[PDB]
C-alpha cells in the first residue's frame, strides 16, 4: 500500500531557569500531524476524524493522562537532577518514540532522546542505552531510570504492545486521506547559473501526494544523469513541492525536457519542453 | 547541547505565479536549534494577519522545520517575503520571494 508506514510522537522540553519549563508535542505518521498536545488543558488534540485509529475513547483517555503525568514529572526529575550533572541553562530536551511497518509485514519499535540536539540516549530491547555523545552524563541518566519503578515497564509496554496495535489501527481508519492520490502540476523557470555561457533550468514539481516521485531532465528518452533533485517540500494540506535542476551551457538548452512520473498520473507522466529565446 | 544552528529559509508558492490569480506563499524554516523561533509573512514590508503554520517538529539530526502560510494574489509590483528572527540572528533575516 502507499502512503505513511510509521506513527511517532515527538516531545521538546525547552528549560530556560531552575523553575521554569514548557513541552510541546504531537504525533505524526511519517511526515503528516495527526495529534497535537494543547498545554492549555493537558489533552491531545485530535486533527483528523480518524486519529483516534481504533482505539477506544477509554483507552485513548488513559493514553493521554499516562502522557500528561510523564511530561509534568519529567520537568520535575530534570530540574531536582540538573544540579546533579552540571548543566546549564538554558537547555533543550528532544525525545522521538513510535514504531514503523515494515516490508515483510514486521513492525519495529524506536525511542530515542536528544539534548542540545545531539543524541543522547535511545531504548534497545526495553533497556536504556546512552549514546556516545551523552557522555557520562547520558550513563548516569540511563542508571538512574531504570531504578524508578514501572517507567521501563510502561516505556516496553507502550513501545511493543500499545504502538504496533495503534498504527495498524490507525492506517486502516485513515487510508482514504492516507492512500489517497494527487496529481501534481509541473513548470519550467530559468535564470543564470554560475560560470561563463552556463545556465540553470529548474523543472517544479507541485501538489503531489503521496510523497514518491521521479522527476528527470531528459534529452528524448536519454535522461540527464546531471539532474539535481532539490529537498522535498511541504505544502499546506498535505501535499509536497520539488525542484528538479540542470546546469547547461548556453546553446545546449534546446532539446531538453522535464519529465514527472508519479502514482497518480495513471502512467500520464508530464512532459515539459524548454524553449529557447524567451518562448518559456 | 553547546552549538546552535542558524535557520534555512525557504520561500515558494503553491502554484506557478500569476498576476491576478489567488495562489499560496510559503516559507519553510529548517535546520535551527533551539527551537524559539518568529516567523513573519510580509506583504510590502508590512506584517500579513492571517498566517498558519505547522506545529514544531524535527529532523532525524534534531534540527527544528516550521512551514508558514498564507494565501496571496501575486500582482506585478507587489513584494512578499518571509521575516525569521533567532538567536543566531543578529537582526531579523527578510528571504523574499522571487517567482522566477
Ligand atoms: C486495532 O487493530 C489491531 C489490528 O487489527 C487487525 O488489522 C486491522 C487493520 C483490521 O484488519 C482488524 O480487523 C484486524 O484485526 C488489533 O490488533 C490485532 O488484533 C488481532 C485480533 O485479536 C490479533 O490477532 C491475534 O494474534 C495472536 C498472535 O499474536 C502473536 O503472534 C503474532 C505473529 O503470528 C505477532 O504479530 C503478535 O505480535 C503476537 O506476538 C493470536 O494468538 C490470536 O489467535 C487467537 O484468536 C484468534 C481469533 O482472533 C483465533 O483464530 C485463534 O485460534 C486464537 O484463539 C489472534 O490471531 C493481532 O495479533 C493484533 N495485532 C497486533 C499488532 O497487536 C487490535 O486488537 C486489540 O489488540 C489485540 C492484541 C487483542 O488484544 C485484541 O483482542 C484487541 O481488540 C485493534 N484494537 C486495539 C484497541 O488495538
Ligand atoms: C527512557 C525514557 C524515559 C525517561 C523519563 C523519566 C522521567 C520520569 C517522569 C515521569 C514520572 C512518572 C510517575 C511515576 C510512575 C508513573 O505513574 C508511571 C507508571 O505508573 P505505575 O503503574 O508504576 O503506578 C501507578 C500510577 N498511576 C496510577 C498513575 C498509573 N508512568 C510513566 O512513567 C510514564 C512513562 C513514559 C513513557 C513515554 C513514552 C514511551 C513511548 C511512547 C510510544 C508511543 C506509542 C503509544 C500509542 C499512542
Ligand atoms: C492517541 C492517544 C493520544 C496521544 C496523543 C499524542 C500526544 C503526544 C504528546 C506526548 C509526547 C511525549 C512523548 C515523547 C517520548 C520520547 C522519549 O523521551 C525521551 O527520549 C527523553 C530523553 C531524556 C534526555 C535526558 C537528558
Ligand atoms: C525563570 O524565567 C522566568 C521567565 O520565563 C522568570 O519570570 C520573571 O521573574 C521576574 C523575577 O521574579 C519577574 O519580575 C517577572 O515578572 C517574571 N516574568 C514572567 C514573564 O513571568 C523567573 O523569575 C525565572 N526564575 C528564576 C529562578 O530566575
Ligand atoms: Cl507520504
Ligand atoms: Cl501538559
Ligand atoms: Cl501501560
Ligand atoms: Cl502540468
Ligand atoms: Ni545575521
Amino acid at each position: 500500500f502507499q502512503g505513511p508506514t510509521s506513527f511517532h510522537v515527538i516531545q521538546t522540553s525547552s528549560f530556560t531557569n531552575s523553575t521554569w519549563a514548557q513541552t510541546q508535542g504531537s504525533g505524526w505518521l511519517d511526515d503528516l500531524q495527526i495529534h497535537g498536545w494543547d498545554s492549555d488543558s493537558g489533552t491531545a488534540i485530535f486533527l483528523k476524524p480518524w486519529s483516534k485509529g481504533n482505539f477506544s475513547d477509554k483507552e485513548v483517555a488513559e493514553l493521554e493522562e499516562i502522557f500528561r503525568v510523564y511530561i509534568f514529572g519529567f520537568a520535575r526529575e530534570v530540574q531536582d537532577f540538573a544540579g546533579d550533572f552540571q548543566m546549564k541553562y538554558p537547555f533543550e530536551i528532544q525525545g522521538i518514540a513510535g514504531c514503523e511497518l515494515h516490508s515483510g509485514g514486521a513492525i519495529v519499535s524506536f525511542l530515542r532522546g536528544a539534548l542540545g540536539g545531539l543524541d543522547f540516549l535511545s531504548v534497545k530491547n526495553a533497556s536504556c542505552v546512552p549514546s556516545p555523545e551523552g557522555g557520562s552524563r547520558a550513563q548516569k541518566f540511563c542508571a538512574l531510570i531504570i531504578q524508578y519503578q514501572g517507567i521501563m515497564e510502561t516505556v516496553r509496554i507502550l513501545l511493543y504492545e500499545t504502538c504496533p496495535r495503534y498504527l495498524l489501527g490507525v492506517l486502516n481508519a485513515g487510508k482514504a486521506d492516507l492512500q489517497r492520490q494527487v496529481k501534481p502540476e509541473a513548470w519550467l523557470s530559468s535564470g543564470p547559473s554560475p560560470g561563463p555561457g552556463r545556465l540553470q533550468l529548474v523543472c517544479h514539481v507541485s501538489g503531489f501526494y503521496p510523497k514518491p516521485v521521479w522527476v528527470m531532465w531528459m534529452r528524448g528518452e536519454q535522461e540527464q544523469q546531471g539532474t539535481q533533485l532539490g529537498d522535498i517540500l511541504p505544502n499546506a494540506n498535505w501535499t509536497w513541492y520539488l525542484r528538479a535542476t540542470l546546469d547547461v551551457a548556453d546553446g545546449e538548452a534546446a532539446g531538453l525536457s522535464c519529465r514527472v512520473k508519479h502514482s497518480s498520473l495513471e502512467g500520464q507522466d508530464i512532459i515539459l519542453y524548454w524553449r529557447g529565446s524567451g518562448l518559456n | 547541547p553547546k552549538i546552535q544552528r542558524t535557520p534555512k529559509i525557504q520561500v515558494y508558492s503553491r502554484h506557478p505565479a500569476e498576476n491576478g490569480k489567488s495562489n499560496f506563499l510559503n516559507c519553510y524554516v529548517s535546520g535551527f536549534h533551539p527551537s524559539d523561533i518568529e516567523v513573519d509573512l510580509l506583504k510590502n514590508g508590512e506584517r500579513i494577519e492571517k498566517v498558519e503554520h505547522s506545529d514544531l517538529s524535527f529532523s532525524k539530526d534534531w534540527s527544528f522545520y516550521l512551514l508558514y502560510y498564507t494565501e496571496f494574489t501575486p500582482t506585478e509590483k507587489d513584494e512578499y517575503a518571509c521575516r525569521v528572527n533567532h538567536v543566531t540572528l543578529s537582526q531579523p533575516k527578510i528571504v523574499k520571494w522571487d517567482r522566477d
